[PDB]
């Protein structure tokens, strides 16, 4: 969906779109999608653009441009969501968390997890590293 | 709700229990004489 | 009118408004009046169902609750969807999917 | 099945050079090469795989010529795991690289076979020395490395 | 006290809407109060309400 | 009037089983990615 | 997901108000006014 982004990327993206829009229609050419992304720091090579128009005629409207930035931002955020989700598990932050620490903080997180689900969770996997916890979460 | 308001516990005496079934009989008495029921 | 709706910077940040104003409700009758006809010969005023059904699809791809609120009309939508076939861009069957 | 699916794969880089208009063949590499990269079942009594081995390398010849940074990983992981199934008879495939892999030792196409070559040596540190020219080719690559 | 960490769970876990439910339940409730707030901001509701 | 009573009670539901399975896996989930958890919660409208 | 669920103290003021009203449907829905029920049919109808 598009609720993954806050207000403040969307108000910035309409700021970039209405700056380089042609006549206020909400239209840009297949050149201007390149210059509107390099105006904000993001510098993709032309294969990254090459698939998104094939994904969406020559008329790139503002809901089409908003959906392409949402997929361009969510893939790196879905790859990096899980490390900061791992940070409250260990006290130091290198990735090493105790097994005795993990049965009161993971049964109390608010998804109605009982004592039985985290007991199945850790014995289908001392202290375990960080990259194994992605290996055991995504499965 | 204007009728059924009165509609681990000691045994009910015989004088009091008629008061409920008379109050209930009167509470809905006004509500069937005054047209109503035949709607 | 609908083209200016999808540029206002506000129909992206506060979806809860648009279900409270409920314009998706009102726009729905707009489609049913024009498409109401005896047979396929009653395809008067084309190029507007396509121009409006595109807006509905993007509305359905903004939040989960937005998906639920319009989903409940699925039986209503399919009742008058598999008759007027032959154009491009969009059709009520697409937003049903 | 490979005696009919590879017939279409035979036209891999048959257009990946000049311009190649309809690149719909790359779309067929999202539900075919992925299916092949899911079977470690491999035997012998044939050498048709050798034609298919270079074919995958021929498809990975383009370092940017219509590959897509995401779709390129499918073909890259198609051969990177296809090595741990052969009967240690990967002959011409090594000669295909030879020093050409050593060549352009400053490009992005380096990591294509660099990590792949390390997978061969890390699975033969006690064997695969029953050859001659290949043994000479190893030192020929080692010295040029 | 260790187990105090288990008690403090709304403060980092649960979605934000869930936190409002916990902190607002006892305010306009009656008698029983769980995980309460300071008895200074729980008086205007009993006046406003 | 007796047409209504006769027709109406024929539309009453009974204890379906197929609909029960639809709950038994839908209840497997506990909360959306981030939206106020399952708002319907009970969502009892199914079996009866 | 349950660890990145942002804390309450980073929300914009305008958004942190709409959640209050929708969540504060826990002082009307349970409170009872009664009132209009017995005084209704009393002053109306009877003694009319």
């Amino acid at each position: 969906m598009a609720d993954q982004l806050t207000e403040e990327q969307i108000a910035e993206f309409k700021e970039a779109f209405s700056l380089f829009d042609k006549d206020g229609d909400g239209t840009i050419t297949t050149k201007a999608l390149g210059t509107v992304m390099r105006s904000l720091g993001q510098n993709p090579t032309e294969a990254e653009l090459q698939d998104m128009i094939n994904e969406v005629n020559g008329t790139i409207d503002f809901p089409a441009f908003l959906t392409m930035m949402a997929r361009k931002m969510k893939d790196t955020d879905s790859e990096e969501e899980i490390r900061e989700a791992f940070r409250v598990f260990d006290k130091d932050g290198n990735g090493y968390i105790s097994a005795a620490a993990l049965r009161h903080v993971m049964t109390n997180l608010g998804e109605k997890l009982t004592d039985e689900e985290v007991d199945e969770m850790i014995r289908e996997a001392g202290q375990v590293n960080y990259e194994a916890f992605v290996q055991m979460m995504t499965a | 709700k204007s009728c059924h308001l009165e509609e681990e516990e000691v045994e009910v005496s015989f004088e009091e229990k008629e008061m409920e079934k008379q109050r209930l009989l009167y509470q809905q008495s006004r509500l069937h004489t005054r047209g109503a029921a035949e709607m | 009118s609908i083209g200016n709706i999808m540029n206002n910077k506000v129909f992206y940040q506060h979806p809860n408004l648009m279900r409270a104003l409920g314009m998706h409700e009102t726009v729905m009758e707009v489609m049913v009046n024009v498409l109401g006809g005896g047979e396929t010969k009653e395809i008067r005023f084309p190029k507007m169902v396509t121009s409006c059904c595109r807006f509905l699809c993007y509305f359905c791809r903004i939040s989960r609750q937005n998906q639920r609120s319009m989903f409940d009309h699925l039986s209503y939508l399919l009742e008058n969807s598999g008759i007027g076939l032959g154009m491009q861009g969009s059709t009520p069957l697409d937003v049903a999917a | 099945h490979v005696l009919d699916v590879g017939f279409l794969p035979d036209m891999r880089a048959a257009a990946s050079l000049d311009t190649a208009t309809f690149s719909t063949t790359e779309m067929a590499l999202a539900l075919n090469r992925y299916l092949c990269l899911a079977v470690l079942p491999l035997i012998t009594k044939c050498a048709p795989l050798f034609a298919g081995t270079e074919h995958r390398a021929i498809m990975v010849d383009s370092m940017l010529h219509t590959v897509y940074r995401l779709s390129r990983g499918r073909s890259l992981t198609k051969a990177q795991r296809d090595v741990i199934e052969d009967c240690l008879m990967a002959l011409c495939r090594y000669i295909r690289p030879s020093m050409l892999q050593h060549l352009l030792r400053r490009l992005v196409f380096d990591v294509p076979i660099l990590n792949e070559f390390a997978k061969m040596p890390l699975k033969l540190l006690t064997n695969h020395y029953e050859r001659c020219w290949k043994y000479y080719c190893l030192p020929t690559g080692w010295a040029n490395f | 006290s260790a187990a105090e960490t288990a008690r403090r769970t709304r403060e980092f876990r649960s979605p934000p809407q869930e936190q409002i439910n916990m902190l607002l339940h006892f305010k306009d409730e009656a008698d029983e109060e769980d995980c309460p707030l300071p008895e200074d901001i729980r008086q205007d509701l009993q006046d406003f309400h | 009037f007796f047409q209504s009573i006769q027709a109406l009670m024929q539309t009453c539901s009974v204890l379906d089983l197929n609909a029960f399975e639809r709950q038994n896996k839908a209840e497997g989930l506990g909360m959306v990615n981030e939206d106020g958890t399952v708002i319907n919660r009970q969502n009892g409208e199914k079996v009866m | 997901a349950c660890f990145r669920m942002t804390p309450l103290y980073n929300l914009p003021t305008h958004r942190a108000c709409n959640m209050f009203l929708e969540s504060y449907k826990a002082a009307w829905i349970l409170t009872e006014d009664h009132s209009f029920e017995d005084r209704m049919i009393d002053d109306l109808s009877k003694a009319g």
